[PDB]
């Protein structure tokens, strides 16, 4: 990955951004560069090929220049739907092979704040027959994509047996996450009530279940 | 209109070889301007050019992986096969199949203008395990779900009523327990009034264990 890209580039809605790709003469200086978009958790899509050319369908808001030992992808009229990962591509003669840039994550800022809608499920009776109990706390539709999860059992806090996923961008550019409290059936039956507490942008929000 | 599809194992033991097969349609590998390429992408990292074979048997293989990689084709049957010897955990990645197009001459004008959906390969000494499927149930609307607990390796797919129900389905990314096992959950937000009449069944697929379980989710 001799091709150097900025790890992250941010932008406000409507503005223009630039994503640079730096390399040597062996690669970018002489050979053609192609640009690839990757919407979160999706398959890459050709954006630019041969330095400055657009395939059919690709928005005219996208464009690529190449000058010297460095290439760039410019995006005008930035929209939320442009939130993706962006890779450049080029052949290298000193390397004798094709190399991608490290990639660039694009974030768009103009989105409204959205509080988490928290859903908590008790263990199923089917699982309780297996002498096991899993509490499922599902968190979705929150922006910005940062939350903290804590488990309360009655009054005291819970640490052991907690597994929480990282936040992940949904299709609507909001974020989702999930937390699991894995207990034996008798752990579950022993306490009075369990609580999942999602903290997001100052305000903590709570959901609670019981046998 | 052009499509590609990757075929291969979801799970491979360390040091064992990986063999990937691309099956394409809508274009011919006999065309003087096309090639087929294999790209891989580790979880949360950059795209990586593995290998590509061209219409005239020209091979562009990643020189960092030359000793491990070999490629071969079958134009009349539209098949391209990649092998990677001696797999490591570090080689755990999604592997993509793609059509490279290019201008004859031009000097490396190649570009990947078509992509397969990618296949997730996991390199682990751990053994394949299928999940246990559990229902998730409790004023305007209501949330129903399914717990897909303890499976390995990724991936898992979930539909509802054999895919007839898509609206208001949200299937969450999987969690990785300290047990080395995956788990996820799939919810669907359905009208509260429909709980009396409508019947909801989550369809859970885990091809790595050949597991497909239907589950009724009532109260």
């Amino acid at each position: 990955s001799v091709l150097t890209q900025p790890p992250s580039v941010s932008g406000a809605p409507g503005q223009r951004v630039t994503i640079s790709c730096a390399g040597t003469k062996s690669n970018i200086g002489d050979c053609s560069v192609s640009w690839y978009q990757q919407l979160p958790g999706a398959t890459p899509r050709l954006l630019i090929y041969q330095n400055n050319n657009r395939p059919s369908g690709v928005s005219d808001r996208f464009s690529g220049s190449k000058s010297g030992t460095s290439a760039s992808l410019a995006i005008t009229g930035l929209q939320t739907e442009d939130e993706a990962d962006y890779f450049c591509l080029s052949y290298d003669t000193s390397f004798s092979g094709w190399r991608f840039g490290g990639g660039t994550r694009l974030t768009v800022l103009g989105q409204p704040k959205a509080s988490p809608t928290v859903t908590l499920f008790p263990p199923s009776s089917e699982e309780l027959q297996a002498n096991k109990a899993t509490l499922v706390c599902l968190i979705s539709d929150f922006y910005p994509g940062v939350v903290k999860v804590a488990w309360k059992a009655d009054g005291s806090a819970v640490n052991a047996g907690v597994e929480t996923t990282t936040p992940s961008k949904q299709s609507n550019n909001k974020y989702a996450a999930s937390s699991y409290l894995s207990l034996t059936s008798d752990q579950w039956k022993s306490h009075k009530s369990y609580s999942c507490q999602v903290t997001h942008e100052g305000s903590t929000v709570e959901k609670t279940v019981a046998p | 209109q052009v499509t590609l599809k990757e075929f291969g194992p979801a799970l491979v033991k360390p040091t064992q070889p990986l063999t990937l097969t691309c099956s394409f349609s809508g274009f011919s590998l006999r065309s003087s301007d096309t090639a087929v390429v294999w790209i891989r992408q580790p979880p949360g990292k950059a795209l990586e050019w593995l290998a590509a074979i061209y219409w005239d048997d020209v091979e562009h293989i990643n020189p960092s992986l030359k000793s491990r990689l070999s490629i071969s084709k079958d134009s009349p049957n539209s098949l391209v096969v990649l092998t990677m010897a001696n797999m490591d955990p570090v080689d755990t990645a999604t592997y993509y199949c793609g059509r490279v197009r290019f201008v004859s001459g031009g000097y490396y004008t190649d570009r990947i203008d078509s992509w397969g959906p990618g296949l997730l390969v996991t390199v682990s000494s751990a053994s394949t395990k299928g999940p246990s499927v559990f229902p998730l149930a409790p004023e305007s609307t209501a949330a129903l779900g399914c717990l897909v607990k303890d499976y390995f390796p990724e991936p898992v797919t979930v539909s509802w009523n054999s895919g007839s129900l898509t609206s208001g389905v949200h299937t969450f990314p999987a969690v990785l327990q300290s047990s080395g096992l995956y788990s996820l959950s799939s919810v669907v937000t359905v009208p509260s009034s429909s709980l009396g009449t409508q019947t909801y069944v989550c369809n859970v697929n885990h091809k790595p264990s050949n597991t497909k379980v239907d589950k009724r989710v009532e109260i």
